[PDB]
């Protein structure tokens, strides 16, 4: 498996909606590129996927949803760890099918 | 998704309208007024010649 070291987390946009609505950046250095296994150790925010695909450039996008004005969680990408935290704004739609 | 707006009554001048709907990338209107006319009522009264 590909190393990853000083990896920082930061938002982008959140919204506690009902589907996926809050993207996450994170940003790492790696000696090759390949596959990692992406998690959140809290239910406060759950991801979109379990795998990532690392490459050298050393960017990564993910999908997570949450429910609370002020999430706040750990995110670790292999056997890397970082603290995440947002500020979120309520969404306009009353009402949807899922 | 209503919205509503304000946009001066100026000849040319190229309003841009935001809107920001929380689930969804914001989107930017251009509105512009190319003509206007302001027509009155009428009522006849008499002709001269």
């Amino acid at each position: 498996a590909p190393t990853i070291i000083d990896l920082t987390c930061t938002v982008a946009t959140c919204t506690h909606s009902s589907d996926f609505g809050g993207v996450l950046t994170l940003t790492y250095k790696t000696d090759k590129n390949g596959d990692c296994s992406v998690h959140s150790h809290s239910n406060v925010a759950t991801l979109q996927e379990a795998t990532a695909k690392v490459k050298t450039a050393g960017k990564v996008t993910l999908h997570f949803s949450t429910a609370s004005a002020s999430p706040s969680f750990v995110v670790s990408l292999c056997s890397a760890r970082a603290t995440c935290s947002a500020s979120c704004e309520p969404p306009k739609d009353h009402i949807v099918p899922y | 998704y209503e919205h509503s707006t304000v946009m001066p009554n100026v000849v040319g001048f190229p309003y841009k309208a935001h809107i920001e709907r929380p689930g969804y990338s914001p989107l930017t209107l251009q509105m512009q007024v190319v003509e206007t006319s302001l027509e009155p009522t009428l009522n006849l009264e008499y002709i001269t010649c």
